[PDB]
DNA sequence: GTATTCGCTCTGCTCCTTCTCCCATCCTCTCGATATGAGATCAACTAG
DNA sequence: CTAGTTGATCTCATATCAGGAGAAGGAGCAGAGCGAATAC
RNA sequence: CAAAAUCGAGAGGA
């Protein structure tokens, strides 16, 4: 509700660009080691480890251009890391 | 979103009643609104 | 339930906000400016932390 | 005798031995003296330009124009290193002069009070450095001076520096200022410039910032937009109409079929890391402080000097024939040695480079290891030592390499004496690769010269060589022309830490140029 | 020439607004946040 | 006496709502009383 | 021969 709540933010020099969100992820929680390497982390290793149980927040945007002429095309980049939900 | 009639003894208002008003959804935070009667042509 | 969601409210303006910032500067540049850049994710995550 | 506008006589022998452009030089600078009003001479290194200000003084002092009659007790602000040349030459051109010395070298031998009490009751041309000015700011200023002119002195370019709030304090409005090179960074320095010479012309420094820095310096980017190099075209155009009268800029392009000089060169050698130098790098810019930096935690100082370090030699790590600093582990040191061979067997006279003092220690020894004759110079040395090294160094064709550190190797010294320049290390500010490459092509040069500045290729020093590109692009976009090409060479980012090794008028003209201004 | 006012002064009364200080003692624990060097002077050497 | 060296020090320069109470100061009004001033 | 910071929040005890 938040996210398709907030309106979209139309800014151009022209160029526009309102950058429109529309759905939301959540992947179950998950831990990347130094390397980087995405694992599944157990509260007892959180609190083992002092790190924090938390799951990484997905949006799929929807970018659009607008400059003239029609020359619309919308640009969708799917599962866009938004932040860490604990 | 409802109807609260209080009255501060120590004040320059007999009554104000307020109303919290707040979208259901979470769009922004309450906005209050008072209704009063000034005290004692 | 309410309170988690006043925080991801104020923090999502914020990142909006801050994105608005980021596209704007390399827009006046003349330049196209990646997403990936312009979302500062950690704006959600250590707000909420 | 040369008879100018209004009763300035200069001596006809001493006019007579002034090239064109430097009678030309001559008669500005009295025109000037005639509002009132202070003036830089933008001629380029080595065009000549203490014999300019010597021929007008001494024509001044010799007309006895009308406080004062002809010549009050002027002052000049030089670097210490061309000092005694500054006296050589005042003893030389006009030997009536009384040129006395407020240094701890000095001629005096009492309390220098006392000499520059002597000096403004006498009328006499006392000379000094920065620091006693910065030192005795109080005493200098008390005594009613004629002319401040300052050599060199871009040294000013820094507004808040307490030399500058120094030397902003003389009352005079005769202010002079010597320099082939009077913007090195960015316009601030011009601004700091025009505040000593004309307070006014310019406005205060943050409007001068908004009117013009911003519109002019954003304009060159690679990225600027068409409309917005239109702008800073007409600002540059502009501030160029504003600031004529007072510079006086001739290069050495115009003035070389009339002054004989021979030919110049200007190769830059793009040199290649040696397998443990390479390795040092690689290590490094693989370290986490380079990646703490990237991330802002740390000051960017340490990383760019250790960068540095590692491209002159690697010194951090001292690794016989191994020494500390042994030529064959930095591939500089081996093209180094290789010129020095040629040119030792072309009988030719090097002039060796260097920013940093302990990379020119390691060169001097490399060079003791070799037979080659040198003779070194730096800050360390004795500054009464140091004009007479000039001496003898222009005096015997010996010396084959001559070492120098940058800041006192540059800043007017006359090497004519030299044949081969070499510049071993790059800075941040192109002005002292120009002075230092400009110390051999001079008035006097009788021997083709050509010069050889080392960049180790996909380092550092290339990304350095990148920012003074641009540098010369920003300054040429204002003293020589605003139709200045956009420098594209690199957008000038914080990834340079990174290594990529290679391998009255009528009313209808003043309508139609301001209507020109106003459609760029 | 003295009433008579009268305007101006001179208190001075209320009355409001502003501002500024204060809030028991003692004790235990946990948890989170909060450069580099070239160059010049000068003084003590460091010897001649 | 007198030139050359060593350290300390200092300057510049490099990029990018559910307080309250009491004191102090000024505000505005109100009338008393006395100088001159008209006027009988 | 003395080794062991400060500032805010919270929970407690008599
Ligand atoms: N007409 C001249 N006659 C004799 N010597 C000249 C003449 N013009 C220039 N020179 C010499 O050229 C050299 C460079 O000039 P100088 O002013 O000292 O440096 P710069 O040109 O960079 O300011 C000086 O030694 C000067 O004596």
């Amino acid at each position: 509700r938040i996210v398709e709540d907030a309106p979209p933010i139309d800014l151009q020099a022209p160029p526009r660009y309102l950058l429109k969100f529309e759905q939301i992820y959540l992947s179950k929680p998950t831990h990347w080691e130094r390397d980087g390497a995405p694992s599944p982390m157990m509260p007892n290793e959180a609190r083992l480890r002092n790190l924090t149980y938390s799951a990484p927040l997905y949006v799929d945007i929807t970018k659009t251009v607008i400059k003239e002429g029609e020359e619309q095309l919308q640009t969708q980049h799917q599962k866009t890391f938004i932040g860490k939900i604990p | 979103n409802t109807v609260y009639v209080f009255a501060k003894k120590d004040s320059k208002y007999a009554y104000t009643g307020e109303c919290r008003s707040c979208l259901e959804n979470s769009s922004r935070p309450t906005s209050t609104i008072w209704v009063s009667m000034l005290a004692r042509a | 339930g309410p309170l988690l969601a006043f925080l991801f409210r104020g923090m999502f303006k914020n990142l909006l906000k801050e994105v608005r910032i980021y596209a704007q500067k390399f827009i006046d540049r003349g330049k196209d400016f990646n997403l990936e850049l312009a979302i500062k994710t950690r704006i959600i995550s250590d707000g909420l932390k | 005798d040369a008879e100018f506008d209004e009763g300035f006589k200069v001596p006809g022998f001493l006019f007579k031995k002034l090239f064109k452009y430097q009678q030309t030089g001559v008669r500005w600078l009295w025109e000037l003296h005639c509002q009132q009003a202070g003036g830089i001479l933008g001629d380029e290194m080595g065009l000549g330009k203490t014999i300019q200000i010597i021929a007008f003084l001494a024509g001044l002092s010799y007309s006895k124009i009308r406080r004062f009659e002809g010549l009050g007790p002027t002052v000049i602000v030089c670097p210490t290193t061309v000092m005694h040349q500054w006296v050589k030459e005042f003893h030389t051109w006009w030997p009536p002069f009384r040129v006395a010395i407020l240094h701890e070298t000095g001629s005096y031998t009492h309390k220098k009070e006392k000499l520059i009490r002597d000096v403004a009751h006498c009328h006499g041309i006392l000379i000094t450095s920065y620091s006693y000015i910065r030192l005795m700011q109080d005493d200098i200023s008390r005594y009613d001076w004629h002319y401040v002119i300052l050599d060199e002195g871009h040294k000013i370019r820094n507004p808040n520096a307490a030399v500058t709030l120094a030397c902003k304090q003389f009352r005079t409005p005769h202010r002079i200022i010597l320099s082939g090179s009077p913007m090195q960074n960015n316009l601030r320095e011009l601004w700091s410039l025009f505040d000593f010479i004309f307070p006014g012309k310019l406005g205060t420094l943050p409007v001068f910032m908004e009117q013009f820095s911003v519109p002019i310096t954003m304009g060159g980017y690679s990225n600027a937009s068409p409309v917005q190099v239109k702008t800073a075209y007409k600002c540059a155009c502009v501030l160029r109409d504003t600031i004529n009268p007072y510079l006086l800029r001739r290069m050495k392009s115009d003035v070389k079929m009339s002054l004989s000089l021979p030919d110049k060169n200007e190769q830059v050698l793009f040199c290649r890391l040696t397998d443990e130098q390479h390795k040092v790098y690689q290590n490094f810019v693989d370290s986490k402080e380079v990646y703490r930096i990237l991330n802002g935690e740390m000051q960017i100082f340490s990383g760019l000097i250790a960068l540095r370090k590692i491209c002159n030699h690697p010194d951090l790590f001292s690794g016989e024939e191994d020494q500390f600093g042994y030529w064959k582990r930095s591939g500089k040191m081996i093209v180094v040695e290789s010129l020095l061979k040629i040119w030792h067997k072309q009988g030719q006279r090097v002039l060796l480079f260097s920013q940093s003092r302990q990379m020119l220690d390691i060169l001097e020894v490399f060079l003791r290891a070799q037979k080659y004759t040198y003779l070194k110079m730096d800050g360390t040395t004795t500054i009464a030592s140091r004009q007479p090294l000039i001496t003898r160094y222009n005096e015997d064709t010996s010396i084959f390499v001559f070492l120098l550190t940058t800041r006192v190797g540059g800043l007017g010294v006359n090497l004519t004496g030299a044949n081969r320049v070499v510049i071993y290390d790059p800075d941040w500010n192109p002005s002292t690769d120009t002075q230092a490459r400009e110390r051999a092509w001079r008035i006097g040069q009788k021997k083709q010269v050509t010069v050889y500045r080392l960049l180790t290729a996909g380092t550092i020093e290339e990304k350095i060589y990148h920012r003074q590109i641009f540098k010369q692009f920003l300054t040429n976009r204002v003293l020589k022309d605003p139709k200045q090409r956009r420098f594209f060479k690199s957008n000038d980012l914080y990834e340079l830490f990174t290594l990529t090794s290679p391998d009255p008028l009528a009313s209808s003209s003043l309508l139609a140029k301001m209507r020109a201004r106003n459609h760029l």
